[PDB]
């Protein structure tokens, strides 16, 4: 059941690294303290995403192994679950770091906003159904390793390096499934199942982008998302 | 070099 003290040591990397950066609390605050029409939705989704790729550059740099992937494969894993990765982040912001009832405000100042919900409310219909699983920080860590150190994307070279480096991290989250929650043996597979809706807004993230512009993206958006 | 790779490759 116990975590060996190899596993403990991808855990630590990793939970230190997750919790390192936060979100500031100022750009959330804005939604609510100013004006919020598609412009100014739209800066602030700005302003959201670069803090995303902020914190997951630097979180997938500490990643165990990551760095005897050559840097091609490096910026390969990057790009290919970045949508991804953004998305499990905002969920565990969405459902545990916001003050109570503000996620329902948020959705309001959203809803409201004047951007197309074609893809707002399967974001918000998303965070609903991972957070019913009730996850733990530990689970939410390990699941944007697990998705950024996918051996599955249209770009990597050495699949089998990545399916060895991630190997270790899907036991380790096994182990954590098992000791919280004992009484479901299928809490694991729950979990994952979780990871197919976001591939599908990560296929589709050109036209969910496009359905987001105001009449734009910072250049480090552009390169990530491939806009 | 790309911002990505910049930001990738900046030493920890
Ligand atoms: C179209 O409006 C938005 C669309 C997505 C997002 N975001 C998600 C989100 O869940 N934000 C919440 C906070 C608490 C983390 C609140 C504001 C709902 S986001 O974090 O800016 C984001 C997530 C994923 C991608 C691919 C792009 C951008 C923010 C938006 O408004 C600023």
């Amino acid at each position: 059941m116990e975590l060996t003290p190899d596993q403990q040591t991808l855990l630590h990397f990793i939970m230190d690294s997750y919790n390192k950066q936060r979100m500031p609390q100022e750009i959330t605050n804005k939604i609510l303290k100013e004006a919020f029409s598609a412009e100014e939705n739209f800066l602030i989704l700005t302003e959201m995403a670069t803090n995303h790729v902020q914190v997951l550059v630097e979180f997938t740099k500490k990643l165990p192994g990551f760095q005897t992937l050559d840097h091609e494969d490096q910026i390969a894993l990057l790009k290919g679950s970045a949508v991804e990765a953004m998305f499990l982040r905002s969920a565990e912001i969405f459902n545990k770091k916001l003050p109570s009832g503000h996620s329902d405000l948020l959705e309001a100042r959203i809803r409201n906003s004047g951007i197309s919900d074609e893809y707002i409310t399967p974001m918000f219909s998303f965070y609903k159904s991972i957070g019913e699983l009730k996850m733990t920080q530990e689970e939410y860590a390990l699941l944007t390793a697990i998705v950024i150190l996918s051996p599955d994307r249209q770009y990597i070279k050495d699949r089998e390096a990545v399916e060895k480096l991630q190997e270790p991290l899907l036991d380790v989250l096994q182990k954590l499934c098992k000791i919280h929650q004992p009484e479901n043996p299928q809490h694991f597979a729950c979990l994952l199942g979780r990871l197919t809706e976001l591939r599908t807004f990560n296929h589709h993230h050109a036209e969910m982008l496009m359905s987001w512009r105001v009449n734009k993206f910072t250049p480090l958006l552009c390169e990530i998302w491939d806009v | 070099p790309s911002l990505l790779k910049k930001l990738l490759l900046a030493p920890a």
